RNA sequence: GGGGGGAGUAUGGUCGCAAGGCUGAAACUUAAAGGAAUUGACGGAAGGGCACCACCAGGAGUGGAGCCUGCGGCUUAAUUUGACUCAACACGGGGAAACUCACCAGGUCCAGACACAAUAAGGAUUGACAGAUUGAGAGCUCUUUCUUGAUUUUGUGGGUGGUGGUGCAUGGCCGUUCUUAGUUGGUGGAGUGAUUUGUCUGCUUAAUUGCGAUAACGAACGAGACCUUAACCUACUAAAUAGUGGUGCUAGCAUUUGCUGGUUAUCCACUUCUUAGAGGGACUAUCGGUUUCAAGCCGAUGGAAGUUUGAGGCAAUAACAGGUCUGUGAUGCCCUUAGACGUUCUGGGCCGCACGCGCGCUACACUGACGGAGCCAGCGAGUCUAACCUUGGCCGAGAGGUCUUGGUAAUCUUGUGAAACUCCGUCGUGCUGGGGAUAGAGCAUUGUAAUUAUUGCUCUUCAACGAGGAAUUCCUAGUAAGCGCAAGUCAUCAGCUUGCGU
RNA sequence: UUUUUUUUUUUUGACAAAUUUUUUUUUUAAACUGG
């Protein structure tokens, strides 16, 4: 063992890094003083009405989860 | 090297033992290793006996040039042993006996 | 004569048909050449002993054949690597399918502590469904948009790890010199000194073991002594976790009162056999013969035991550039430290074959092979929050399966009913019913996984080999050799080793 | 009666260069009243 000489593609690729985003935390505000739900609660006993139910294309996925909540809609 | 090890044989005398000996080896103060041995007294290292009458240990001490052996031998005397044997299995003692009196009086002496 | 060479050379003279004498430089070159003695080592030197890692007399072989196992070479993506006479080559406890693992093709992760500085509660950062992608249900990375919250991230220094290097920088351990008897102070004597004597002419011993001799005396380590183990004890201490006899109950046969058995404690008694504590026992005892008459040696008797009773364990001074950094959270220095030489995961390799070598296994058959029948050990190992050794019943040709059981063990496996061996029969001098390599098909077992056959079994296939050249190993009595068994390694794999008995 | 008394030898050439070096330490046990 001399070098190393990696004929893998020429990749230092790193993960997305967490990926900074503006401030995010918006239900809708209407005038004085209203706030109504957007991209709405689960259905888990555990999640006690505090997460968001990302909706990618025809699927509703909870964060809260490590993996899957699937409440398609 | 030699203040240290002379300052352990000579207190190690002084505790009333029979013969102890220390050795330091390693790099001592070249780059290529020797082996010094402090002696005093006697050591047997022969058979059983040594089972009985020799204390050994080993350590290793870290030191800047790289590591030395400390190699420290001990025989106690068996004359102060308080269990198992208490002398060297070839070692004899004739009992001294008392000198008589040649012509013992021929008589007799009655209760 | 005035350091060794150059060199008794050059030149001139002289002695002259000769060899050659006599006289006789320099340039240049060189740090020693040399003398006498000391301690080792060596000798195709001598004298005295000793060893089956020497021979003699022999035995069993190995070298020849097939295989399987290390090494070299070749090959390879890689075939990881150390060790090369004894003192490398069934060695690294190295019987590697993954793991081991160090090597090869690839993928993750940080397990980068702490300190400083920056980003950063308008979020430092972490994790992820589905799809792409990937060997892969690795959110690897990407598309998407949720979650997380101050531990992380980035940079600068460091930290840590490394089966990465150096065993020629070391420690420890081990091997070897070295299956032998050797080694060294103190005081005295000799010598200017290094050193020497002590530590020896002779005889003796396994022995620097002794008798003795003695400018030495008195000592120390090694040898021995010691410890373990194997042999003996009708002696002591007692044992339903070892036996024996009687006694009850009971089986068979004979019958006449006997013989062979069974009975988990029926009871009683005992310790010859077995166990293990304390001991006894051998001291070369008694006698005879030999030598300087000592140390000893030889023969016979007795004895369980007469080689140091057998076998080990232990084991000096000085050393080796012996092996090991790949046993170690032993370790200096060097290297590397995030796309890693760290670690982990999937695959592969270490096993790849024109060939040469070392240790071995099976053989070449009639002192044999096969089939029935007899039937005899010793050393040991074995499972609680884990599946170890397994009896017995049942199933199956077998390998094996299944239902139970005993055992944490002098209790059960297990009397380990081992194998050679023994008896009766079949074969009949034919590479044959010797040999079982190579190969085909099936059935199982261990394992996440068996292909490059793990291993076991069943049927078929039926190779060389007809006693092995030069060479060369081991061995002196319960030894060699034959024969198996337990343990280590282990989940599975023993053609290996460590022991044990026959 | 000085008396003792082992007769022997075929063949064995070679092994590149450099190297292994050891010094004597304690100056440290130095502290006391004059009332």
């Amino acid at each position: 063992r001399k070098k190393k000489v990696y004929t893998t593609p020429k990749k230092i690729k790193h993960k997305h890094k967490a990926v900074k985003l503006a401030v995010l935390s918006y239900y809708k505000v209407d005038a004085e003083g209203k706030v109504t739900k957007l991209r709405r609660e689960c259905s888990n006993p555990t999640c006690g009405a505090g997460v968001f139910l990302a909706n990618h294309k025809d699927r509703l996925y909870c964060g809260k989860c490590h993996s899957v909540y699937k409440v398609n809609a | 090297i030699r203040r240290a090890a002379y300052g352990v044989v000579r207190y190690v005398m002084e505790s009333g033992a029979k013969g102890c000996e220390v050795v330091v080896s390693g790099k001592l103060r070249a780059a290529r290793a020797k082996a010094m041995k402090f002696a005093d007294g006697f050591l047997i290292h022969s058979g059983q006996p040594v089972n009985d009458f020799i204390d050994t240990a080993t350590r290793h001490v870290l030191m800047r040039q790289g590591v030395l052996g400390i190699k420290v031998k001990i025989m106690r005397d068996p004359a102060k042993s308080r269990t198992g044997p208490k002398a060297l299995p070839d070692a004899v003692t004739i009992i001294e006996p008392k000198e008589e009196e040649p012509i013992l009086a021929p008589s007799v002496k009655d209760y």
